[PDB]
RNA sequence: ACGGCUUUUCCGGAGUGUAAAAAGCUCCGGGAAUAAGGGCUGGGCAAGGCCGGUGGCAGCCGCCGCGGUAAUACCGGCGGCCC
RNA sequence: GCCCGCCGCCUGGGGAGUACGGCCGCAAGGCUGAAACUUAAAGGAAUUGGCGGGGGAGCACUACAAGGGGUGGAGCGUGCGGU
């Protein structure tokens, strides 16, 4: 239901680097080493290959970012019906 | 181990030499005489310092605490080094803007170092643009030049 | 004092002694507190002290030194036990120290007070400071030492009106024995209250082990037991 | 090397013998590069 | 709350003071009039088991430790303690 | 243990017996030996329990051994997960 705002955009989880760090491919072609904020790190489990909202850092907004929201399967289908996400983006 | 030596009436030189020799094993004495702190202190022995803010950051508390502590990076005017300073208060980070000038001092932990659940931070902010930060947090005053 | 005379009279009439010393006290063959010491008797009935030193039951003559709770581990959890360290005295020449255990605090306090009476001792007092020579029993007559566990205690005579220069446990114990001024030195772990109290108690007891001459009694004004004006 | 018998205790660490062997291996490499 | 009193201090004058001034000191007129803050409040360590917010967030914390929707420990009100 | 002598060594845990310098050895190596930074404990003796692919004693057809009858394969009755 929430949508990206400003620098926020859609991303796909690619690899888990441990220590609360993730690898996420964005919808423009940049692989970013993102950090999981503690507020949502203690509530929601996240696996490899999920759609999330990536907010770039105010400094060096090219390789580092944060993950601020994750969607569910029903939300993924709803976005697919709306026309905001495509099969190519899911499959990379 | 036998009796403590030397005890003789005419053995003063050896006794003084022994006491001087084993005093170097005291870490407090060694650092004062060799002036080791003055050699590595970014503040150069001052109680307070003035600097310019470069950016804002946040530091996670150590286990088993949880939370983010708001801090800033400060470049010192007197020698150009860069240090990290904590911003005390509830919502105090909102009164800091990049390129402001601040006054910092020690944070007050054990042995003149860090305290609490945020090791690695040794200083705290006291003034912002020549106005007390505690007032700004409480009110009673407005930050100058907007 | 008037309350305690009738209190001792009330206790004496309804008490049935069980030991030889209790029988001696009951029949009136022993009439003073000082007559039960220095002859090897065993003291097992608390009523003896109640009859001979009734004022140790006053609320101001009793002190609860410390309270602690200790744990025993079992497959059904933790079993808790209370340890209470207490002391009594007449503020003149006699003092006792005791430890009691119980499942709840009140039982432990009662037993600790009870055991303090059975461990009662008498001491010597005087004045032996270099800068106060007054012949009055306001301090220890000379330097004494005691120890328990890792704690060593040394007591040094002091001038009149100086106060008790010692930790609080020592303050309470010395006050209950009738001493007003002292200097002290310590070694070891004083934060272990039981050992600190026992060391002070032993130092007080060791005043009887120092050999003295009749001249010294006159010189330092040594008093054994009650001051007896 | 100097003796630290406290290091031989096994609680919370690996065996001292092999740490010594590893350090000696490391010191060989520095010495070789120094001679070049 | 009623009735009374004083003027260190405050306001306006005379003398003395001072190289000259200013302070200070002695008198005269008016009038309770002109005058209290800073830190702390779980233990160490004196002082609340009260109310309203926040909800592992924000924050506190010399050290030990609080905060996960019923917070004596964070923010605020009302009380209280030390100087 | 109480007393009379002399020499050697130690001063919270790590970094570290490391880096740099020097002497010795054919080599492998030996002796001497810091700092920046990091940390609230590390370490000792003893107590109560729980555990051991440690020992001993005892017990149980929801344990075995000696036996009798079965369930697991099919269709259906009913309860559970999932969809
Ligand atoms: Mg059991
Ligand atoms: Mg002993
Ligand atoms: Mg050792
Ligand atoms: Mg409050
Ligand atoms: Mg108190
Ligand atoms: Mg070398
Ligand atoms: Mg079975
Ligand atoms: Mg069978
Ligand atoms: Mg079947
Ligand atoms: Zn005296």
């Amino acid at each position: 239901v929430p949508l990206p705002e400003g620098n926020q955009l859609f991303g796909v989880v690619e690899q888990a680097l441990g220590a609360g760090w993730m690898d996420v491919r964005c919808e423009d072609g940049k692989i970013r080493r993102c950090r999981i904020p503690g507020k949502l790190r203690r509530r929601v489990w996240i696996r490899v290959g999920d759609l999330v909202i990536v907010q770039p850092w105010p400094v060096q907004s090219d390789k580092r970012g944060d993950i601020v929201y994750r969607y569910t399967q029903t939300q993924v289908d709803w976005l697919l019906r709306k026309g905001k996400i495509t099969q190519e983006f899911l499959t990379g | 181990p036998g009796k403590k030596a030397p005890n003789g009436e005419f053995a003063g030189r050896k006794l003084k030499l022994k006491r001087k020799k084993f005093r170097w094993s005291d870490i407090r004495y060694k650092r004062r005489v060799l002036r080791l702190k003055e050699k590595s202190d970014p503040l150069e022995g001052a109680p307070q310092a003035r600097g310019i803010v470069l950016e804002k950051i946040a530091v996670e508390a150590k286990q088993p605490n949880s939370g983010m502590r708001k801090a800033v990076r400060v470049q010192l005017i007197k020698n150009g080094k860069v240090v990290t300073a904590f911003c005390p208060g509830d919502g105090a980070i909102k009164f800091i803007d990049e390129h402001d000038e601040v006054i910092i001092e020690g944070i007050g932990g054990p042995k003149g170092g860090s305290m609490g659940d945020i090791p690695g931070i040794r200083y705290k902010v006291v003034k912002v643009n020549r106005v007390s930060l505690k007032e700004l947090v409480k009110g009673r005053k407005e930050k100058p030049r907007r | 004092s008037q309350e305690w005379k009738e209190y001792a009279k009330r206790v004496l009439d309804e008490w049935q002694p069980k030991t030889k010393l209790g029988m001696l006290v009951k029949e009136g063959q022993i009439t003073d507190i000082h007559e039960i010491f220095r002859k090897g008797y065993q003291i097992k009935e608390p009523e003896i002290i109640d009859v001979l030193l009734p004022e140790v039951n006053a609320r101001e003559n009793q002190e609860i030194l410390d309270i602690a709770l200790t744990v025993r581990m079992t497959d059904s959890g933790r079993r808790v036990r209370f340890r209470v360290l207490a002391a009594v005295g007449n503020r003149d020449g006699y003092v006792g120290l005791g430890i009691g255990h119980g499942r709840e605090v009140g039982i432990a306090i009662r037993k600790a007070i009870n055991y303090a009476k059975l461990n009662i001792i008498e001491i010597k007092r005087g004045c032996g400071s270099w800068e106060c020579r007054c012949r009055r029993p306001h301090s220890v007559p000379f330097t004494v030492e005691g120890k328990e566990g890792s704690v060593r205690v040394k007591l040094i005579p002091g001038p009149r009106g100086l106060g008790l220069v010692i930790g609080d446990v020592g303050k309470k114990i010395l006050r209950l024995a009738g001493i007003q001024d002292v200097w002290s030195q310590t070694l070891g772990e004083t934060r272990t209250t039981v050992n600190f109290a026992k060391a002070v108690f032993n130092a007080l007891y060791n005043t009887n082990k120092v050999v003295v001459t009749p001249e010294m009694i006159e010189r330092y004004g040594i008093v054994v037991g009650r001051a007896m004006p | 090397m100097k003796r630290r018998p406290r290091k031989w205790k096994k609680k919370g660490r690996m065996r001292w013998k092999w740490i010594k062997k590893r350090i000696r291996r490391l010191k060989r490499q520095r010495k070789k590069e120094r001679g070049l």
